[PDB]
């Protein structure tokens, strides 16, 4: 026979490798396929998708639907600030459980922009403006309107379109950022600060609330897979 | 009859071989590659075709 | 390949186009990419989107279930058994979870490990242990004893294996009835609904059975088999929402009421 | 303009106008089994208009306080004139279906729900240790409710809405093909859903191809003096329905 | 290839064609299909036939036969051996005798495992165990002791080998005297039929014997080895009628009256 | 020396090689494959044909 | 000689196999 | 080829060139050989520099780390657990901080090991063991027990492998966030320079988990395990020093004050 | 090292056989 | 699909071959070769070029 | 093999003082602490001759 020598590694058993393997079952006839609507061949087919962000995390609002509006209102006074979140999709309490989250969750690594949309839900007869926007690290969040302009934004200006979308440029001295917190690949801050108020009629409802809603960006992807902390059993389930 | 393609390689800086011994494609190694992708399946599944710059309504 | 989108640089903009505003309500996401909104520079990026393929999500092997034997007992009750079953790994149910449907073939290894109970005999060198691992379709012949002569295997495939060699390693095809798995099934077995609800009306998929083939020693020892699971080739339709609940069972989806995510102290709070 | 849409099939039509555009599918316009794709040797049948039509189930009332409402299918439509009758005689039968969700209300009024249909929508038992009843899943034309705490019961459907009745986060329902309806934008939302399975027929009365649920995110809010009475109406049309195994009726 | 044929689209008949119709007297089958007797459609029947080929039907490595062998004994009276009969295992057995002449090559492989026995003995380390199995052919010398000078081989073709190892394999090419081997035989040994009747007239396949290779040690051991056989390139004629009464005796077709099926409440009850 | 053969696959959605190591034909591995089947022997073991469409007397 | 690696699966007995021998 | 440069011959020069001085001070170095300093005569020299590439210099396993882990324990607490963290090793460090950056692939190996424990029980023969390496990348789920389910390893990669068998091997490809791994990093983790100081702030690179996947016997054991790394295909940039200090932590950079050289009677002594 | 498997039989010694040494 | 090379010798007194087996180039061998050389960037940064034989000032 | 099958390698970019090989330091100079006086070594004066 051909003389060999093993090299280390040998009989050894990788959870993640690519080998051949014998067949249980020789010559084994397998049943066709068909077309089956929705095939996903990525995950970032899915990524790409938005969901709604339960943003209002009250410890309260947790367990209801009310976790995913964001309160808004006619004010007295100009600049009042309406939310806000760092910008960490695999830690944040406001994105690791969307879906861009759940995925994110099984990388260790992510990059790429990030689309936030914003619905306004409140009746036809009410109108105004608010503002969006992103301010990257080196400075903490923004304590006012006046200092929140001073980042990316967009004015978003409620009229008959019912939603406006901010987009987060890819800002990082990396290619890559943490899934997890880190202090290094610093996220920075999402705010949003009213424009102007919230302006209605008489008999009508001043309050009202908005829905956000988070997906990828087509510039985006993720480097090494992971398990998820999302899930744990103490024993086999039955 | 053994076929050659190229391995995974990290952009902005290879060939290998692969041959089959079973009978069975269910032997096979498995189909990791590129691929493809089409989302608007997922993110645009609708009759009437929107333009980005555009107002939707209307 | 499978490169990500590179970004185009892009100016002022003073126009009558909007890709700032949309219509959620329309069942769509928007197309809006950074160059819509902010001054942009070129871009030549380079990254992929590899590790985001199917098949490289799912092709690791996890495991799925493990069991024990002993080779001592009474009246040949020395064997191990389990039902093929993937709901009962919390981890690996998860990721198979998100697809409502899917078509692969599936490769196994197995990990089989002993050791020793505790004992008052003296003398108990033995000899290296070899191990059969069988595998009976839906209404094969089945093994009561570890002597039964449903362990001759004429047919069914069987595996063989003595400690200290590499693991064992197997592929199986796909096998279903209709042309995909289904993770989910919202029906009846029965056309009158009397029968099981849900899943577990279409698990039909055989049953394991392992045992030691040697002969018994004075020395009590136990074993135990780990069970990988390895997808293949796989193709899949129709994601799904992942799932918030913790399992509870393997036959079913009852779930316990959960919170849709952490609670913080406000809505413009960083501290999450 | 684009907000405006008429949908024929057999011999009903429905004019709407202030609506969506026509969500579809997985981009997927329903269509009959080919050669290539198929099973039973039987010529099927095909009613063509005599099932393709409209069918209108039960209006419900949309209270500021409602968590929302389900319909299953197959189930819904058992009983829908000579689409309920075809089913009833036949052991295999395959259908794609329009879905029209209507809620009209004044400028004055706010609120918006989401209209999403999602296939293999398997329900989760409020008691851990045991399954739903038939009519906790489904009531034909009449909606299943959802509860907004943890619900209880032997039998009964844990139908808290925050988990979707399986599990899930609600907020993630959008995956499944949906469309929303936001009293501000429009009055109507249509959605198209193929047949989706894992065979190219099965039996309508064991199985539920998919369940559509209608969820108030933002709960409807007025002024006094307002309309208080602010229904939700759904119709339903089969498309390019087969029928094959004509047997006993069930 | 060996795909299963397709259907035919049928419409409306009205005619004086009569395939619903036969004589099963005159001994063959209806070769009527579904587009006879009802309208169809056509089906694009993708399916094929390989699993039902003979090949594949018997090609499974079946346990035939074990014994068992000791490392000390009496005046060296320590080996095992067998006569070569197929017919001892119930399932192997079956499955052959569905052809009544076969003709094919047979691939062996042995599984060799052992244990401790029972002892006051301390100090029972011991080196690894090496086994020899030797195939005596009719009329070869014997062995009628471990030590017999019958066991040095020059000739008659044996396997050593060392626990721990992967099992032992040999192919054996088909070697009848006739064209095929015959599962059945209807007659006599002998010209004036005073022999025995049946089919242990023509087995003449020799023997294999078996022993440690390894001197004793004072820790008593028992060892077993299993035999598996795996026909290959197989051809048969002359299929039979499956048996229905269990197998008695491995050197004839000696039986127990069966009945045809297991029985029911009526003609037309649906409980079976 | 080797050939060239296919796997089998399924239908309605490849190539391995096989050498021969020993000089013995009982020493390779078994002849899997599709073959062919002729069941008339069987089935339609009659001197004069019988016509599917026919009355079988007469 | 050829530098070698054994995968999973080596030296066990499989009853459903094709090797040559 | 990396052919040293070879030797001209060169006569008497008499004349205003002058290669023997100029101005150090300018920050290069003198170009000055032989041939400008002393007659010389021709040399044809063969050697090379194949040993001095950077690829020669780092490739070769070097013990990074190792520990350790029992058979026995209390509540499960009988996993080892590490770091990844290359610096807390003198002689890979010394050799990788010569170079501020580097790319690079990295292979491992590792050596696993194990012996007994003084005990007091008879009959402690045992099967052979069975080990777990899984690594779990940072925010992964983690192990607190043994038998926890994080050990399923559905996604995170990890290598079983049993005693007696060649020693585990794999290879991790550069998996830096930048575009090279820092050796160096004269900066802080967070804006207001409140965290920590150095190259600590960019180690996260998750953690290695190991544990037997027997279960417990009566006779104690303890494991221990190597980890080994050899760097492949390895670019560097920008040369340092190498460090006269002896290295204090493996987290930073604080040094124990050292001289530049052994001593001597005189500046004219030959004794060094 | 090419990856291998060792199939049964392995490291047996038969005293009818073809093999290089 | 091996590419062929030669081994290093001795100089002033081969071939051989190399397959890759794996479809991830980080499970290929050490890239272990001559290379080239260019130490001027460390031992000649200087804008204005010296000349061996001249003075290094005027 | 690989632990991580098609792993997505972070693209180079152009570091400036590349070394392929250490003679590219060896022939590099640099001050030689030549007085080596036992009381000098600690001291800068270790690398001045007077
Ligand atoms: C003893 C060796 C042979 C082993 C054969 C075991 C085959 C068991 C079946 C495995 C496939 C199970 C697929 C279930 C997927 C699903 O329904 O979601
Ligand atoms: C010790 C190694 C050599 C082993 C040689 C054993 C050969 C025994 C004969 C096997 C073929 C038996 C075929 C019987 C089939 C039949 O009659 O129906
Ligand atoms: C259990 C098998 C998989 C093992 C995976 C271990 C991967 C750990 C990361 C190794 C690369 C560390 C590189 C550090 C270099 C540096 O920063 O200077």
């Amino acid at each position: 026979g051909l003389p060999t020598m093993l090299t280390p590694g040998s009989n050894q058993f990788l959870t993640s490798d690519d080998f051949q393997s014998p067949s249980a079952m020789p010559q084994f006839d397998v049943t066709p396929e068909m077309a089956i609507p929705g095939q996903v061949n990525n995950l970032m087919e899915i990524a790409e998708v938005d969901s709604v962000v339960p943003v209002n995390n009250t410890e309260g609002k947790v367990m209801s639907i009310e976790a995913y509006q964001i309160p808004v209102q006619s004010n007295s006074t100009n600049g009042s600030q309406v939310f806000g979140f760092p910008l960490i999709p695999g830690a944040s309490s406001v994105l690791n459980r969307t879906l861009l989250g759940e995925i994110l969750n099984y990388y260790t690594h992510w990059s790429g922009s990030i689309k936030l949309t914003f619905m306004f839900c409140g009746s036809a007869m009410a109108t105004g403006k608010f503002l969006l926007a992103y301010s990257p690290p080196g400075a903490g969040a923004p304590t006012t309107r006046k200092e929140a302009m001073l980042g990316t934004h967009v004015i978003w200006d409620v009229g008959l379109q019912s939603s406006c979308v901010l987009c987060i440029p890819w800002i990082s001295q990396t290619h890559y950022r943490y899934v997890v917190m880190d202090e290094y690949t610093a996220g920075g801050y999402i705010t949003c600060w009213y424009q102007t108020n919230i302006v209605v009629p008489a008999d009508t409802q001043s309050d009202c609330k908005i829905l956000c809603f988070v997906s990828a960006c087509n510039d985006f992807s993720v480097r090494m897979l992971k398990d998820t902390p999302f899930i744990k059993q103490d024993s086999f389930f039955q | 009859g053994a076929q050659v393609s190229t391995q995974k390689t990290g952009a902005h800086e290879i060939h290998y071989t692969n041959m089959n011994y079973y009978k069975d494609s269910a032997s096979n190694s498995a189909n990791r590659q590129e691929f493809a992708q089409d989302p608007g399946k997922f993110t645009e599944p609708v009759k009437d075709i929107m333009i980005k710059s555009m107002p939707a309504l209307n | 390949i499978a490169r990500v989108a590179d970004t185009i640089s892009s100016g002022p903009v003073n126009s009558e186009s909007i890709p700032a505003l949309t219509a959620a309500e329309t069942g769509h996401t928007s197309q809006v990419v950074p160059a819509d909104t902010m001054q942009t520079r070129h871009v030549k990026n380079y990254h992929s989107r590899s590790e985001s393929t199917v098949e490289n999500f799912l092709c690791r092997s996890a495991c799925v279930y493990y069991t024990t034997y002993k080779n001592h007992g009474t009246d040949g009750d020395n064997f191990a058994q389990w039902v093929i079953n993937t709901r009962q790994v919390a981890q690996l149910r998860r990721k198979l979870e998100m697809f409502t449907y899917a078509r692969f073939d599936l490769e196994l290894t197995f990990v089989i490990t002993s050791s020793q109970e505790q004992s008052t005999i003296k003398g108990q060198d033995s000899p290296v242990l070899t191990h059969q691992i069988m595998y009976v379709p839906p209404g094969g012949p089945v093994p009561t004893k570890i002597n039964s002569y449903s362990w001759q295997t004429s047919t069914n495939p069987s595996v063989f294996w003595t400690e200290g060699s590499a693991p064992p390693r197997i592929s199986i095809p796909f096998i279903s009835i209709g042309n995909a798995y289904s993770m989910f099934y919202d029906g009846w077995a029965r056309f009158d609904k009397q029968g099981t609800y849900g899943i577990n009306t279409l698990n039909n998929m055989g049953t394991l059975y392992m045992r030691h083939v040697n002969d018994g020693s004075p020395g009590p020892i136990v074993s135990t088999v780990r069970i990988y699971f390895k997808p293949k080739h796989v193709k899949t339709w129709v994601p799904r929402p992942p799932r918030l609940c913790q399992y509870q069972k393997a036959g079913n989806v009852n779930f316990e009421p959960s919170g849709v995510t952490e609670g913080r102290t406000e809505i413009t709070a960083m501290q999450t | 303009s684009d907000r405006v849409r008429s949908i024929t099939l057999g011999n009903s039509t429905i004019t709407t106008q202030e609506c969506a555009n026509v969500v579809v599918g997985y981009g997927t316009w329903p269509t009959y089994l080919r050669d290539e794709e198929a099973t039973a040797e039987d010529q099927p049948t095909q009613p063509d208009v005599a099932t393709c039509r409209f069918y209108t189930l039960e209006s419900v009332m949309w209270q500021q306080s409602s968590p929302g409402w389900w319909w299953k299918f197959p189930d819904a439509l058992s009983n829908m004139g000579l689409f309920g009758q075809n089913m009833q005689y036949h052991y295999l039968g395959r259908a794609g279906y329009t879905l029209h969700v209507q809620c009209n209300a004044s400028k004055f009024h706010q609120g918006c729900l989401l209209v999403v249909c999602v296939p293999e929508a398997e329900m989760g038992c409020a008691t851990i240790a045991n399954k739903p009843d038939q009519k906790s899943l489904s009531n034909g034309e009449t909606a299943n409710v959802f509860d907004s705490q943890n619900t209880s019961g032997q039998t009964a459907v844990q139908a808290n809405v925050i988990n979707a009745g399986m599990g899930i986060g609600v907020g993630n329902l959008t995956i499944f093909p949906h469309q929303w309806i936001n009293l501000r934008t429009n009055n109507s939302a249509t959605i198209v859903m193929p047949y989706v399975n894992s065979v190219p027929m099965d039996n309508m009365f064991r199985h539920n191809n998919f369940t559509l649920m209608i969820i108030p995110f933002a709960p409807l809010s007025y002024s006094t003096g307002a309309t208080t009475y602010v229904p939700i109406t759904v119709t339903v049309a089969p498309m390019c329905a087969e029928y094959n195994g004509l047997r006993l009726a069930g």
